């Protein structure tokens, strides 16, 4: 049969709460190109052909950036349905708004929105399938799980998760996140059996229509970890584990650092920034020596040292002993001379004035700072923000145009 | 004398060391505490019933070669072995622990596949090294040795498991 | 239309990586005949324009894979070859189809061409050693184990251990084989007597783009003095030289290299896995084509009876 | 046909479970080296050399009967493992140590297990720390240095060297089936160096970058030949195609009278089911195939020619000198 | 070993009044199996007279030709394996006969071959000797091999055309050829010096050029001739003293070979032993006796090729088999 898939393109909480105020989640270009697009690759590498996309919080702007996308023109095997509703809250309230139109007959794919992988579900629903038609319908979810080491940067503590599982048919017997906890509780009588930690949760979930029916009847649930855990209380819940394939899923701005450097360092590798998987005119590129990618017509400056995982866009002219290194540049900017830029991550446009040591943050679009500014690690700076000439912004700082959400307003720190 | 197996108190037992002593020539849980003015190198703890006649080629080996701490052979009472199916990392003889197995978050991380067995047979033969009986002096160890590692009387212990 | 939708899925095809190398130049040549075909066009120039254009995107879709530009280019030079020696013309869309049917048929023929000429390279007690899984010099190593004996030595490639499959393929037809480690390429040398390896491309210079141990292989060659002997068809001849403007390495996912299980050594660690490896042409023997067995130094002149000077670029 | 090197795949099922004709601490050891938790060629001649001191005491009563006692012992060990040239010239000092005493049994025992002691002091552990010294004023303030595989000197070298502010940076290339340049990376990591990882065969991509190459020797043959991993050869071979020079930091005690012309004399054949690749996989029942042979070699020899320094505990020596340390040493 | 190649030491069966091969034909197959005609010149020259005689007396065409005198060349494959000389004279042959269409046309197929011998054989031999005077110049020396039809003619009409050089001639045993070339430069008055091959690395050092001729040159530009030639180029180079091959136009064959192994006949094994302590050799069962005629050069050990075409370096023989082609 067909195979289809849900997108939830509104991520229902606020880890990127400066950043979702403006801009929404599966937008912001993770390698120059949106996280919308990563998913919607990896949906159409697959094999899906069906993909619905949700849309709640700024569904203007997703919509808007999806019908200028590979994926709306007739050319595409991958159909997009995008489906506007306001009245979403939570994931529960989406996927039982699957049975309020029966979009799905067969088992479909959901993704989460903004799922950054070259996970091939063709092994996984080949054996959700055979498990699902050999014991009469019992398993309704096929977990996608990759197998990571928990000590790992793509493995952040709040999307951290154990789970207790059969070994020999892998059926999630357990499952709980980790979130925080240092001896963790295992239940009894799941025995009458391996526990893992090495599992990377990867949110690409393979949840047959049933799950849309047991979201339907018991309303109480709102996200597929409430399931999940809702269920193993009560049917049944089994897994696949990847080990040779890329899959991750950016809830908070950590998990965008990590899976940033994983892309640019070509973890994806069918999804890396030379490819151009999203086939714009805008966002083509040279993959050089040490991953250093350059758009066109870059313009490098006399002497500046790109050192390794550097990805420029198109119309970024650098200026003269720059150390750029480890960093995302954006399509069409001006860096100027003498700055050091260490794995930081600078969107559409932006004025680095001179001497500029910034290390390890995040400059959103249209953002500007001054003469010698020495911005310090996990600084954020949102869309068209100024900092002035004299800032040295502590470790850890937001800066927006919204004083309530940021810490900091359009100058530099403790003015208006 | 590398070893210097104790049999508690058995025919089979005593001829399943094809070794040239038993501690059951001379006959004099805690027993091995009263066997203690014997050598202490490397003690091979036997049982008094339920051992058949398994090759300790494969037992002793796994405390001749890893320097096990404890060396135990298996063929109520759960245990959470490592992924190279021959490190023990969890045992809990207890199963009257209230409905939670819990684990350490710290072997999950050290260790992050482990494979519970359920109920394995204890056939008591306990390879412990010649510390161990000096260390109790200053079941009872085998739950207790698992739980040391990660009591010092030599190191980081390491206990090892065949089945 | 059935015929474009089927270009975009050869184009994301080729970009994803989802066959051998002569069902790369079969399924190029099919493709090329259908948009000379269906298409509309009035004369030869607008043609090659649109076979310039969707040769450009199927090139630019992975750079690496040279077949379907070479194929592109030898369409093009039909083309202007048989619009030339009608120098709108009514016939010539049915001429450039008998000349790609032509060429259809000099394909499906590269193989047993190749393998023909096994027996005048390969003698009894030999020992021959290959490096990649090339379904070319199978077949020229299993022509030669028809009549002759003699020893195999697979040397597998290290991330895709494709060796092992060419060294399964070999011991299934008696020919007594031998897998490596790749590491011991210079260990075994002093015993090989012949290396016989395929390529992914030959550039116009002579030197070839091939899988990665092989000018790690071709040096070892060079030194011992062994014949680096290259089996390899006139579609796998490329037209680019070496140039420095242009990027020929292919790089995979470094979990082919380093696994994700290291953990957090690998936000420190840049691992790069690259699959391709320039062999220059000074280390080279012969090139076993579909038409001989003519040296390096000879391949410039390949060049030119297949592709025009202006096909080059594109 | 590699034939006259042996080919293992363990011996302890027939050999009695007390102490044996072979001792304790002999058949732990063996054990150790057969199923493989000691690798390096410094590590397996401390662990032989320190197990062997647990023999001494151990043996009671000296000279004859000694030496003759102590040969079962390293027959056993050549049968788990062959002797690299680290171990048969500690064997060989020893078997000369112990005809050197004779005419008490006590002071003896314990002269002979304290100048087994010196012997590690002031050739495996005073000498790693002055192959450093003369390797760190050959590692420039900003160059690019390739190591191959885990060695326990190299990266004693550029971790006691990037300790004293050098700042260069390392690229590890590493080869199937050991694996072992892992074992150099994490612990290169750790010290906080750069560091980048690759496979051998893309020794001649990442080679153009590299300023030198300090490989590792497990012995230094008496014609100056280098006998070490397998692919050192092939990798001084490209390094030498490159223009990058080529340096080997190597022990003196590791110099063997031993010359060898080629890389098919006493390199050691280890366990062919190593080379599985667990892909799916299709090498897998490899014995299935008569015609399908693996050959899975250890050691590998490069010639003089291929390699340009030699840092020895004395000095830094053209590899042509190699013969010449045997000569002012003993 | 040279299992694939053949081992010769064959006019017993045939009738004296022959009927399966033709007169003409079996007094070629033997001299050559004696060793009346030798080199690669001559034996073309001799193989094209044979011919010729035998299509005079032809009697009736096309296919009747060609597949009634392929046993004739069968018979010589048998007598003494045909070089690359003679294998494109019969390819000429075999065409010329194909290409003549529906008595007459046996006087036009026998002045063909005097038109292949005169302006490929004759034309090109005092062409090359024209491009190989502007090689040799007053006062240097010049190490020849063996014996060539070319070679020493190049040398006697330089020698008569002004140049005041010196030849040295390297020779090897068992055919012990190159002597003449010795005598057949000591009448034209060209001052001479002889030794061995063995010697060779000793008067390389006085040498200048080093001047070979060619019984074949393959299609990679590896030139296929007597046994020493490889030899004496490689200690040539050694020496850097530039190495000259003079060969016609007609005796490249497309054929590729890399390793002296392919096509190398065998001359019989009992020329070697030397006045005796080997007389006795086929009673000792492990020794073997081997003695291979022909051996080939890479092209990176020939400086040059000199051709009627012109002076190429040796790496564009195959241009010279295209643009005859």
């Amino acid at each position: 049969p067909p195979l289809q898939a849900v997108l939830v393109a509104d991520s229902f909480d606020r880890r990127f709460f400066p950043i979702s105020k403006d801009q929404p989640r599966v937008l912001l270009p993770l390698a120059n190109v949106a996280l919308i697009d990563y998913t919607l690759e990896f949906l159409t590498a697959t094999g899906v052909q069906e993909t619905f996309v949700f849309c709640c919080w700024k569904a203007a702007q997703i919509k808007e950036h999806l019908l200028k996308s590979k994926w709306c023109r007739p050319t595409s095997l991958n159909v997009v349905r995008i489906i506007t509703s306001e009245l979403y809250r939570s994931l529960g309230d989406v996927l039982r708004d699957v049975d309020a139109k029966a979009l799905v007959r067969s088992d479909f794919l959901l993704v989460y929105g903004d799922v950054i992988s070259n996970i091939n579900i063709t092994r996984a629903l080949e054996e959700h399938r055979l498990r699902r038609k050999l014991e009469k319908n019992v398993s309704v979810m096929t977990m996608i799980f990759k197998e990571s080491s928990p000590s790992h940067p793509t493995r952040c503590h709040e999307d951290n998760v154990v789970v207790a599982v059969d070994s020999t048919t892998n059926r999630v017997l357990h499952f709980q996140k980790t979130q925080g906890l240092r001896r963790f509780a295992f239940p009894l009588s799941l025995f009458q059996v391996e526990v893992r930690y090495d599992l990377l949760d990867c949110h690409i979930s393979i949840c047959s229509p049933q799950v849309a029916q047991l979201f339907t009847d018991n309303f109480d649930y709102q996200t597929r970890d409430d399931f999940v855990r809702g269920l193993l209380v009560n049917n049944q819940i089994h897994m696949h584990v990847t080990a040779k394939e890329y899959g991750a899923r950016v809830s908070n701005l950590h998990m965008y650092s990590a899976v940033c450097a994983d892309v640019i360092r070509r973890w994806v590798y069918p999804l890396t920034p030379e490819a151009n998987f999203t086939d714009s005119t805008t966002q083509s590129c040279t993959h050089s020596r040490h991953n250093i990618y350059r758009g066109p017509e870059v313009s490098l400056g006399h002497g500046s040292i790109l050192e390794e995982n550097v990805l420029l866009g198109s119309g970024t002219v650098i200026g003269s002993n720059c150390f750029i290194t480890n960093s995302v540049i954006g399509p069409g900017c001006h860096i100027g001379d003498n700055v050091v830029l260490d794995q930081t991550y600078l969107w559409q446009g932006v004025r680095v004035a001179a001497g500029a040591q910034i290390h390890q943050s995040l400059l959103c679009d249209n953002a500007e700072v001054k003469e010698r500014v020495t911005l310090k690690p996990r600084s954020v700076l949102t869309s068209q923000v100024v900092v002035g000439p004299n800032i040295t912004l502590p470790e850890g700082s937001v800066i927006s145009l919204h004083p309530p959400d940021a810490e900091e307003d359009e100058d530099d720190g403790e003015f208006s | 004398m590398e070893f210097q197996a104790v049999v508690m108190a058995i025919w089979y037992p005593l001829n399943l060391l094809e070794f040239e002593e038993v501690i059951v020539i001379v006959c004099i849980a805690d027993s091995l505490r009263y066997i203690y003015p014997k050598l202490k190198t490397d003690v091979l703890v036997l049982s008094c019933d339920l051992i058949t006649d398994v090759a300790l080629h494969e037992v002793v080996d796994l405390f001749r070669a890893y320097d096990a701490s404890l060396a135990m052979l298996m063929r109520r009472d759960f245990i959470g072995v490592d992924s190279t199916g021959k490190r023990l990392l969890f045992m809990a003889n207890e199963a009257d622990l209230d409905e939670e197995l819990v684990i350490k978050g710290s072997i999950l991380q050290k260790h992050p596949r482990i494979r519970f067995h359920t109920g394995l047979v204890d056939a008591h033969l306990y390879c412990l090294k010649k510390y161990i009986v000096d260390f109790l002096m200053e079941s009872e160890l085998i739950p207790y040795l698992v739980r040391k590692q990660f009591a010092s009387s030599q190191k980081s212990l390491d206990i090892y498991s065949f089945i | 239309s059935e015929l474009s939708e089927r270009i975009e899925s050869f184009v994301e095809t080729l970009k994803r990586g989802g066959r051998s190398s002569e069902e790369m130049a079969r399924e190029t040549l099919g493709l090329l005949r259908q948009i000379i075909t269906d298409h509309r066009w009035s004369n030869a120039g607008e043609l090659m324009e649109l076979i310039r254009r969707e040769g450009r995107r199927m090139t630019a879709a992975q750079p690496s894979e040279t077949t379907v530009g070479n194929m592109v280019r030898r369409v093009l030079k039909i083309i202007r070859e048989e619009y030339g020696r009608l120098h709108h013309y009514a016939q010539l869309q049915s001429n450039i189809i008998e000349a790609i049917n032509e060429l259809l048929v000099e394909l499906e023929g590269t193989m047993e061409n190749i393998a023909a000429q096994a027996l005048e390279h390969i003698h009894s007690n030999e020992v021959i050693m290959t490096i990649g899984f090339s379904r070319t010099v199978e077949a020229f190593l299993k022509e030669a184990a028809r009549k002759r004996k003699f020893h195999v030595i697979v040397a597998e490639c290290a991330p895709f251990c494709q060796g092992h499959e060419m060294a399964v393929n070999l011991s299934k037809a008696g020919i007594e084989t031998t897998v490596m480690t790749d590491a011991a390429i210079f260990a075994v040398m002093s015993r090989v007597n012949k290396v016989i390896i395929g390529t992914k491309t030959i550039l116009a210079n002579g030197a070839l783009r091939a899988v990665t141990g092989t000018h790690t292989l071709a040096l070892a060659a060079k030194h011992h003095s062994t014949p680096l002997i290259v089996c390899a068809p006139m579609f796998k001849l490329s037209p680019q030289f070496p140039n420095e403007e242009d990027s020929f390495h292919k790089f995979v996912a470094p979990e082919e290299v380093l696994p994700f299980t290291e953990g957090d050594i690998l936000e420190k660690v840049s691992v790069h896995c690259p699959v391709f490896d320039y062999v220059p042409p000074e280390l080279i023997t012969l090139f076993i084509s579909n038409i001989g067995g003519n040296a390096p130094s000879y391949i410039y002149r390949l060049m030119s009876e297949l592709y025009h000077p202006d096909d080059h670029v594109l | 046909l590699f034939s006259h090197l042996p080919q293992y795949s363990s011996l302890t099922q027939f050999m009695s479970i007390p102490s044996s004709v072979i001792h304790p601490a002999m058949v732990r050891l063996g054990l150790q080296y057969s199923q493989g938790l000691v690798s390096g060629s410094n590590a397996r001649c401390i662990a032989l050399l320190r197990a062997l001191q647990q023999v001494i005491q151990d043996y009671t009563t000296l000279s004859r009967d000694l030496v003759n006692k102590l040969k079962p012992y390293m027959s056993f060990l050549t049968q788990c493992r062959p002797l690299s040239a680290s171990m048969h010239n500690a064997i060989k000092f020893l078997n000369k140590e112990i005809t050197s005493v004779g005419s008490r049994e006590e002071e003896a025992k314990s002269e002979l297990r304290a100048a087994i002691d010196r012997y590690v002091q002031e050739k495996i552990v005073l000498a790693a720390q002055a192959i450093s010294r003369f390797a760190y004023q050959k590692i420039s303030n900003g160059d690019v240095i390739l190591v191959y595989g885990c060695s326990s000197l190299v990266s004693r070298i550029l971790q006691e060297a990037w300790t004293e502010g050098r700042r260069f940076r390392v690229v590890v290339v590493d080869s199937r089936p050991w694996l072992e340049g892992r074992h150099t990376l994490r612990s290169l990591v750790h010290a906080g160096v750069p560091a980048s990882y690759l496979l051998i065969p893309a020794a001649s991509y990442v080679l153009p970058e590299v300023s030198k190459v300090l490989l590792g020797a497990h012995a230094l043959l008496a014609n100056g030949s280098v006998m070490s991993r397998v692919g050192t050869a092939q990798l001084a071979l490209v390094a030498r195609a490159h223009n990058v020079p080529v340096l080997v930091c190597c022990e003196t005690y590791k110099f063997c009278e031993r010359v060898q012309t080629d890389a098919f004399v006493s390199n050691e054949l280890d366990d062919p089911d190593d080379l599985q690749c667990k892909r799916h996989v299709a090498l897998a029942n490899w014995q299935n195939h008569a015609s399908l042979r693996l050959l899975n070699l250890v050691y590998d020899v490069t010639p003089p020619e291929l390699v340009d320094l030699v840092i020895t505990e004395l000095g830094m020596i053209p590899c042509s000198s190699v013969p010449v340390v045997l000569r002012v040493k003993s």
